[PDB]
């Protein structure tokens, strides 16, 4: 009479450290649980206020960020049902670009105001089935509540302006420059063709003299010296070749089978005659500049710098590629001289020092290209990091433009808008899936609600103003961040928009994440073991 | 330091007490499998440290799961082994047996009798015993299709595959009968290499059949292969259609421009050659046991002929029975009698999720695949023992055709003939041959033990039936507890299975009586 | 105390009443794992393995698979409805439920003193009319479309919800009738299943083509061919070494430079016969050539192929050759010792699209493909498992209702016509194997009574409502999952697959009746 | 998919039929001198494979049938506490496939219940040791044929 036998049948065939998890309370609560601790630790690095977090990883590799995605990447989430809301955010991040703290923070509203039904009564089905409703419902919403559209976007001025409100949720003090700055790495890229590679912008980052520094290079920078005694040309006519700067050789065996003394003392002689034919047809057709893929011999370095020939020697075969883009070249097989139509031009290639750092520059004069580089100064390593973070946003942002041009406003506005027509919605369904409805309707209070508590302001003073605003009729009224009291503006003319695809996107993976963790039962979990990968 | 004039790890013991643990430990095996002897036997699971499961009443098969310490043991597995290979059948009786004459001996090795005494009455005993025997059997004719079934399910009926009897019965009659050879004027049947048991997983029992052919777990080499031919020319080998090194060291020395493309080109021309080789035979399916190089595959399927590769040197010989083809190794020595005729259709069609080629329609094959579908992997297993023991039992039965009674009637008619012999024998030895002829009457105990009926009662009964004069095919009903004369029932079983019963039981008796001592513990000394 | 025991001291044993009580509590908790399993309105499981991996399951198989069990008779168990689900691909949760009911109901008499052999006699005598029952109750039909669809929603809606079956049953009922030849057997193996990570789980669908994993490995290669000819070979057109040690020599670098322009002749030979023949195919820019080889190519190979405006895909599948044969229509070659322009393909649509570091290429727009593939997109690997797993159920359902020509009502109503017919057979079986056949009808009750149970209704009530309707009317009457009230299944359109029926009767009463038998359990084979 | 080991069934299948008489049992060692000096003894060829113990049953098995299919090899195990470790190995260091021929290690995997699974199964291991190159690449006898050879006395027809 002083202990409890486990349950004849499953509970006693279960392994040692195996764990089963069944019901209601022992199973969808924990998982609510979990999924409402998740958000609530990344909740406050939403919005321009957003806070960033040292993190550090297995690795003690040091993270200071407040992009939740990166942040929840460095975490090392073990539950389940957040590690279904982390996927759920990483899906949005490679889909969009932008959006993944709003995919969070909904999901973590919804699973609560989802226990919160559990609670009041409501069955698990009738609470999914409500969630489906109200997401096609947001759905056909959204597109009637986009107020402007991009309309331009080889514009400088515009494309800045457009992307000043993506990287200013992050960088929230100096958002200007960067604006600029990427609006014209942007412009840059992005031909005629609609067709627009995000991987043709290359971010530098070297040390030294503060993100105001920064500039932007249509060309690419590699953080090298050359092999050769040349260091700068003027009308650089590269050369690339995918193959060791050396004689070519065989590919099951070589060996130089010797029987005579003649062919002893001719041997090196003629190798080294045979060399010097190559480089000097190779330069014989004007290539100044030659770049190989492969390492350099001593010979023909010695030959390169006899003729005048800048040697890069490029480790990266992506390196390479994307300097055939740049340039115009082909890479090469063999060491043959190349024709004219395979002859890389650029207006100058040089070598350069930048703070402390050896660099070869690929630098075009006109303002177009395949890549453009963004050299990235700064003064500490994570200043850097979180800049070029800034700067993915922002050219996923231009991206996501080219793809959709509808934009609809930010700061709140969106979400209180959505909230109230799916709230009026709702209330003319009878049923009980009304309830669902209601509360989804009401977890878009959590978006300006995390707005107004960074921002250090009372949440529910600005709700109730953007409630009554939009009551009149305003739309496009959100929380005024630049303001010590509750305040609201119109956020179409400060510019604060956001693109529709992002919103669109972020609210479909949300609830497709809340309504995939509401539906699991029963969990069985293993024991731990290890697999560290 | 101390002396040791033997190894401290050496523990020896011996004595009465050495015998009366033998005995019990002898005993101990019998009781293992007691339950398990009779049609209405009850299985067991056994947990095979690898992981696996087997459930199955077999003697055998549930005395090879056992790890025991006591040497006595290990001598009654080896019994039962021993009994399985040599006549496939009687694996539980002999055990039961052995335990029982060593019981009825250790009685009298409590008195003053020497056990050599005891062994001399058994060989005795033994030996009026196979005399015995032989005059209760009966001739059988193997001609009679009807006699050969009903012996094989008689066999069959103490399974779980009994329910499906006749099929399993006709299943293991053609597979014997059509494995059955003769060359050269030597006759065999062998059972083990041909007439291959193929399980797989799924479908109903009833869909078992044994095949007119040979069906393995392969699947044509190249998409465009037939998968289905009429009346196919099969062809075997087992060397390589590859472009393999020789066993001498043979380095090259290039230096003129051409001799590599000279030499990549002499290797495609040798396996052109080869495959022309094969091709001359005019071939419709070319089975190999190693390797065929993709350019082999493009040159026969130029010629419209299937292939085959990495095939079992086993299966390679089954097919080669079954199709009355020959295994070639060089196939520029491919002669026209090598080539397979007779196999009256190849397909590979897919079951589960698998291919399965299928060559069954072989005119007068000599030797067959058996394909058991069931519903789980131990089910067929146990299908498969089951079916192993029918065949064997209709090998036994082809090679002596004798039969004698069964259910317990053979074992009392003996006992009674052997107890009006001791009545003359008039010396010492006249109880141990007594007490050993008494012991066969363990068999029809333990049938009506399983079956639930009073022992007592009806081994009375028996006794007593037995008496009379024409009275020696009267044995106990397996299945109701009932008195009954077995040549009504139509219980019968080989007369080669029960003389390899009563021989090893005796012969174990015998070797374990032999020994008064144990010394343990000294190296192996390898 | 046991014998065991005394030859094996470390040695577990359960002996007589043990082996069953044992037997049958491990069966019982298998049920009572599955039951929620059963039915479209069943829930969902979230199994996590030691590693982490998430994996979201309905399916039994997959649950008994990956539930943390270690027991013997949950093994034979597990082993049973592994080759129910290799064969018949469906019908593994009844599998298992309708074991452990007959245990159940078997020991419900053999705690009173009956002896498992009585019982065992009674179940087989109750198959067998059982499976008499199940031929004459069988519709047999020629299969159109909308049957097939049917079959297929009956399937998908128990293990997806109810869009993402929707959309399930088209693709599968149309990859299965593209993929059918007339009076054929059916080689599922033609239906590629491809995942993508990058859409909703509701954008799967059916590409009536091939879809492959790979893409040209040479930038310079076109990304879209609109008209092309499909080359499907086999040969390796990367360098090669010779196969007896060859090594070279040479006295001069000229001479060293000759060997290696010479020792690439081979290899040019093949590509310089692919390009030969891509010049007579097509002389103009409008129709495209695409290579796909099963083995490497070099980048000097590449090089030379893109130059020729020749798309060439290496490291293909081994199954993708027939596949691509039996879609595109060409012939698979092994060697271009005589290639024509018989040898060659026809794609209307070619081109690849890049899903973050991998490429996909398409091949659409043929004639007539003879084999098509399903492309799996969902936003997580877990969606992406069980819209897999949902896809092969559905497939074998289909592929199972051409097969045979007939198909069986379901939502319980089979099962409970059987036990009827059973209970009315009863007095004809003589002995007291008449408390097996009982037995074995209350067992056959199982599905009904699980299926109500998970819709929420009471069990005995609404089994007695379905029992009633189905003896006062005789039709085949099962469980409406909505309200509770009986419904024909034929009408309504809840199709059950005859073979999947059977062999759930074969394989549970085969392995119940084994399991019963068992008297002892042993593990002796250690010291 | 030839990466997925389609062989591995068959020789599963193959294992299974050990032999005739039985496949014995893995040798225990019980002595840390008796450890000592198995090592030395034998011939330097001759492959000694050794288990330290206390997932450990399944690998055990799978020496088993090793050894009963492989009879060349040696295949032994020994307990933790015999030999005396530190806590460090008692504790989180059991299970670790010792290999040993000629007296110097060639094996010296540890904690390998996390490199070879924990469901793994014979052929699973056997492969993994035959990877390395570590395991030594036949009709089966009635019983026996000799006793001894030790006369070359054995058959003449001298005149
Ligand atoms: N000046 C501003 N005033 C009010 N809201 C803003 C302002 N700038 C950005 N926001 C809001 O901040 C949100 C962006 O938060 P962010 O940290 O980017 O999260 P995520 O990266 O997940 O989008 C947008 O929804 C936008 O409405
Ligand atoms: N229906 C039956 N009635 C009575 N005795 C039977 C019946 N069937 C078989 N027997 C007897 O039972 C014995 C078979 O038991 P079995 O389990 O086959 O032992 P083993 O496996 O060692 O042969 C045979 O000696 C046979 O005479
Ligand atoms: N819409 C439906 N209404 C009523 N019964 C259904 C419906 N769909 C399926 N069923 C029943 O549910 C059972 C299918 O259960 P399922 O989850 O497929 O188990 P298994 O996977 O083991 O076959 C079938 O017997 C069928 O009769
Ligand atoms: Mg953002
Ligand atoms: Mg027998
Ligand atoms: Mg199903």
């Amino acid at each position: 009479a002083l202990h409890v036998p486990k349950a004849p049948g499953f509970a006693q065939m279960l392994k040692e450290g195996a764990k089963h998890f069944s019901g209601l309370e022992e199973a969808v609560y924990r998982n609510i649980q979990a999924c409402k601790e998740l958000a609530q630790t990344t909740r406050t690095a939403y919005g321009p206020n957003g806070m960033n977090k040292m993190v550090i990883n297995h690795l003690e590799k040091l993270f200071v960020t407040n992009d939740a995605a990166t942040i929840l990447r460095e975490l090392e989430v073990q539950h389940p049902a957040a590690k279904m809301i982390v996927m759920a955010s990483h899906m949005q991040e490679q889909e969009v670009g932008d959006g993944t703290n709003f995919v969070l923070v909904f999901a973590g509203a919804l699973l609560e105001l989802a226990e919160e039904l559990l609670r009041i009564g409501l069955s698990v089905s009738e609470v999914i089935e409500g969630y489906e409703i109200a997401c096609r419902k947001a759905h056909e919403i959204l597109p009637n509540l986009v107020c402007c559209s991009a309309k331009n976007l080889r514009d400088i001025d515009e494309v800045s302006s457009l992307l000043r409100t993506s990287i200013m949720s992050k960088q929230y003090g100096n958002e200007v420059f960067l604006a600029k700055l990427i609006a014209q790495a942007c412009v840059s890229i992005f031909p005629d063709s609609g067709h627009f590679n995000v991987d043709n912008i290359r971010v530098c980052k070297i040390l030294g003299s503060g993100i105001s520094s920064s500039s932007v290079l249509h060309g690419m920078v590699f953080k090298k010296e050359t092999e050769g005694d040349v260091t700068s040309v003027k009308d650089a006519k590269i050369a690339v070749y995918s193959c060791p700067f050396d004689g070519m050789i065989t590919e099951t065996k070589g060996t130089v089978l010797i029987k005579t003394a003649e062919e002893l003392m001719n041997f090196s002689k003629g190798e080294e005659n045979l060399m010097d034919a190559q480089v000097k047809a190779i330069a014989d057709t004007g290539a100044n500049v030659v770049v190989t893929g492969g390492k350099v011999a001593d010979m023909a370095l010695h030959y390169a710098n006899k003729y005048n020939i800048m040697l890069v020697r490029l480790n990266s075969k992506w390196d390479l590629r994307r300097l055939c883009k740049t340039v115009g070249a082909t890479a090469l097989p063999r060491l043959t001289p190349p024709v004219l139509e395979e002859m890389g031009h650029c207006d100058s290639v040089y070598l350069s020092e930048v703070g402390d750092t050896q660099v070869v520059v690929f630098k075009h004069e006109k303002e177009d290209g395949a890549i453009s580089t963004i050299v990235l100064r700064g003064s500490t390593d994570n200043l850097m990091d979180d800049i070029e973070r800034a700067v993915d946003d922002g050219v996923n942002t231009f991206k996501v433009l080219t793809r959709d041009k509808r934009l609809v406003p930010g700061g709140g506005a969106t979400e209180i808008e959505l909230a109230k027509q799916i709230t009026s919605y709702g209330e003319t369904c009878p049923g009980l899936e009304q309830y669902a409805i209601k509360k989804f309707a009401e977890a878009f209070e959590a978006i300006p609600r995390a707005l107004a508590e960074n921002s250090g302001v009372k949440a529910n003073e600005v709700i109730s103003k953007l409630y009554a605003v939009h009551q009149e009729g305003n739309k496009n009224v959100g929380l005024d961040i630049e303001a010590e009291v509750p305040a609201v503006k119109d956020m179409l003319e400060a510019g604060i928009l956001d693109t529709y695809l992002g919103k669109y996107w972020a609210i479909k993976l949300a609830t497709n994440a809340a309504v995939t963790v509401l539906r699991v039962d029963q969990i069985i979990m293993a024991k731990p073991a290890g697999g560290p990968k | 330091r101390p002396v040791l004039v033997l190894s401290q790890n050496t523990k020896r013991e011996s004595g009465r007490k050495v015998q009366s643990g033998n005995i019990n430990a002898a005993k101990t095996i019998a009781d293992i499998i007691r339950t398990c002897l009779g049609p209405k036997s009850m299985m067991k699971m056994l947990l095979d440290p690898m992981g696996g499961i087997v459930m199955t009443n077999d003697g055998n098969a549930i005395l090879r799961e056992i790890q025991v310490q006591h040497p006595a043991a290990k001598s009654m597995i080896e019994i039962s082994r021993t009994q399985d290979e040599e006549v496939g059948d009687g694996t539980t009786s002999v055990i039961i047996l052995a335990g029982e004459m060593l019981s009825v001996a250790e009685h009298f090795l409590e008195q003053q009798m020497h056990p050599t005494v005891v062994i001399s009455a058994y060989r005795k005993a033994l030996d009026d015993m196979i005399s015995t025997l032989k005059k209760i059997s009966i001739p059988v004719d193997i001609s009679d299709s009807d006699m050969m079934l009903n012996i094989i399910n008689s066999s069959i009926t103490t399974k779980a595959i009994s329910r499906w009897s006749s099929l399993a019965c006709n299943i293991a009659l053609d597979a014997v009968k059509m494995v059955q050879f003769e060359e050269n004027g030597r006759k065999e049947i062998d059972i083990k290499k041909y007439a291959r048991v193929e399980k797989i997983p799924g479908g109903i029992i009833e869909d078992s059949c044994v095949l007119r052919g040979v069906m393995i777990n392969k699947d044509v080499t190249h998409p465009r292969m037939r998968r289905y031919i009429k009346n196919p020319r099969i062809v075997l080998l087992d060397s390589s259609l590859e472009y393999k090194k020789g066993e001498s060291q043979t380095d090259i020395e290039i230096t003129r421009e051409e001799d590599f493309t000279r030499i990549l080109q002499m290797e495609e021309e040798y396996i052109q050659q080869l495959c022309e080789d094969i091709i001359q035979l005019k071939p419709d399916v070319v089975i190999t046991e190693k390797g065929i190089s993709d350019l082999a595959q493009h040159y026969l399927m130029r010629a419209n002929i299937t292939a085959i590769r990495r095939v079992r040197k086993t299966d390679n010989n089954r097919i080669a029975r079954a199709c009355g083809a020959r295994i070639v190794s060089r196939p520029e020595e491919l002669r026209e009698d090598d080539v397979g005729t007779g196999a009256g259709l190849l397909e590979i069609k897919k079951i589960g999720d698998e291919y399965f080629t299928f060559i069954t329609d072989c005119k007068d094959p000599k030797a067959c695949t058996i394909l058991l579908r069931g519903a789980s992997k131990e089910i067929l297993s146990e299908v498969e023992r089951n079916l192993q023991d029918a065949m064997q039992v209709c090998r036994n039965v082809l090679l002596d055709p004798q039969l004698v009674p069964g259910g317990g009637a053979s074992e009392m008619a003996v006992a009674h003939a052997l107890t009006e012999k001791s009545k003359a024998m008039t010396g010492v030895e006249q109880w141990p041959y007594r007490a050993v002829a008494q012991a066969l009457e363990v068999i029809p105990r333990t049938l009506i033990q399983n079956c639930g009926a009073s022992t007592i009662r009806l081994l009375t009964s028996l006794r007593a039936k037995h008496t009379q004069e024409n009275c020696e095919t009267w044995g106990v009903n397996g299945e109701t507890g009932t008195l009954v004369d077995m040549k009504e029932l139509g219980i019968w079983e080989p007369l080669a299975v029960k003389l390899q019963t009563y021989k090893t039981a005796v012969e174990t008796a015998v070797l374990l009586l032999r020994i008064d001592d144990i010394v343990s513990g000294h190296k192996k000394k390898g | 105390m046991a014998a065991v025991k005394t030859l094996n001291p470390k040695a577990e044993v359960a002996r007589a009443q043990a082996a069953l009580a044992v037997n049958i509590s491990a069966a019982r908790g298998l049920q009572d794992v599955l039951r929620t399993n059963l039915g479209p309105k069943g829930t969902m499981k979230m199994l996590v393995s030691g590693a982490g991996d998430i994996k979201l399951t309905k399916d039994g198989n997959v649950l008994l698979h990956e539930m943390q069990i270690q027991h013997p008779t949950a093994s034979l168990i597990a082993k049973v409805a592994t080759a129910q689900d290799d064969i018949t691909g469906d019908g593994t949760t009844s599998n298992v439920l309708i074991i452990g009911e007959l245990l159940k109901q078997a020991d419900l008499y053999i705690s009173e003193g009956l002896h498992p052999r009585i019982i065992t006699e009674g179940f087989e005598a109750a198959k067998e009319k059982a499976l008499q029952f199940l031929e004459e109750v069988k519709v047999s039909r020629e299969m159109d479309r909308e049957t097939l669809i049917d079959v297929a929603r009956t399937s998908l809606r128990t293990k997806v919800h109810a869009e993402l079956a929707d959309v399930l049953t088209e693709a599968v009922v149309d990859s299965i009738l593209a993929i059918k030849k007339q009076d054929e057997p059916i080689d599922l193996f033609m239906i590629e299943i491809m995942e993508m990570k990058h859409k909703s789980e509701t954008d799967t669908s059916l590409i009536r083509g091939l879809v492959l994993d790979h893409g040209a490995r040479h930038p310079d290669m076109k990304k879209r061919v609109e008209d092309a000819y499909i080359l499907t070979c086999n040969v390796s057109l990367e360098y090669e070494k010779t196969e007896v040690n060859s090594g070279f020599f040479y006295k001069s670098a000229e001479e060293r430079e000759k060997l290696v322009k010479a020792e690439r002749k081979f290899i040019e030979d093949r590509v310089k016969k692919i390009i030969e023949l891509k010049r007579k195919v097509c002389g103009d820019s409008d129709k495209g050539f695409v290579v796909i080889n099963q083995k490497g190519i070099d980048p000097f190979s590449l090089d030379a192929l893109s130059k020729e405006g020749i798309v060439a895909l290496r490291r293909a599948k081994r199954r993708n050759m027939e596949r691509l044969t039996l879609a595109c229509g060409g012939v698979a070659l092994n060697s271009f010792d005589d290639l024509s322009p018989d040898c060659l393909g026809h794609a209307g649509l070619v081109y690849e699209y890049t899903l973050g570091e991998e490429k996909f290429t398409f091949i659409e727009k043929c004639n007539n493909p003879r084999s098509v593939t399903l492309l799996i997109k969902g936003p997580n690997k877990h969606t992406l498992t069980q819209i897999k797993d949902a896809v092969r159920d559905g497939l074998r359902a289909v592929k199972n209702a051409i097969d045979d020509g007939c198909v069986v009502p379901g939502a319980g109503a089979v099962e409970v016509a059987m036990a009827e017919a059973l209970i009315k057979h009863k007095p004809s079986v003589k002995g007291r194997a008449q408390l097996g056949v009982q037995a074995f009808a209350d067992a056959l009750l199982i599905i009904p009574k699980v299926l109500a149970q998970n819709s929420g209704f009471d069990l005995q009530e609404t089994l007695v409502k379905i029992q009633a309707e189905h003896s006062e009317s005789g039709q085949l009457v099962g469980v409406d999952l909505n309200t509770g009230e009986p419904m024909v299944a034929a009408e309504v359109g809840v199709w059950d697959n005859y073979c999947v029926k059977k062999q759930l009767l074969h394989s549970c009463t085969v392995i119940a009746t084994n399991i019963l038998l068992v008297d002892e359990i042993m593990r002796a084979g250690m010291s | 998919f030839l990466q997925q080991y389609r062989k591995q069934r068959m020789e599963e299948m193959r294992q299974q039929l050990h032999k005739g008489p039985q496949f014995k049992q893995v040798f225990e060692i019980s002595s840390g001198e008796g450890f000592l000096d198995m090592i030395d003894k034998e011939q330097k060829s001759i492959v000694i494979m050794v288990h330290i113990y206390e997932g450990t049953e399944a690998m055990n098995g799978c020496m088993i049938c090793l050894a009963a299919e492989y009879p060349a090899v040696k295949f032994c195990k020994v307990k933790s506490s015999v030999i005396g470790a530190s806590s460090q190995f008692t504790r989180n260091a059991l299970p670790a496939l010792l290999i040993y021929k000629g007296g110097e290690l060639i094996g010296n995997f540890v904690r390998v219940t996390d490199q070879l699974g924990d469901d793994f199964f014979a052929v699973d291991l056997e492969a993994f040791l035959q990877e390395f190159g570590l395991l030594p690449e036949l009709v089966l006898t009635s019983v026996r044929n000799s006793a001894t050879c030790h006369s070359e006395d054995s058959d003449l027809e001298i005149d």
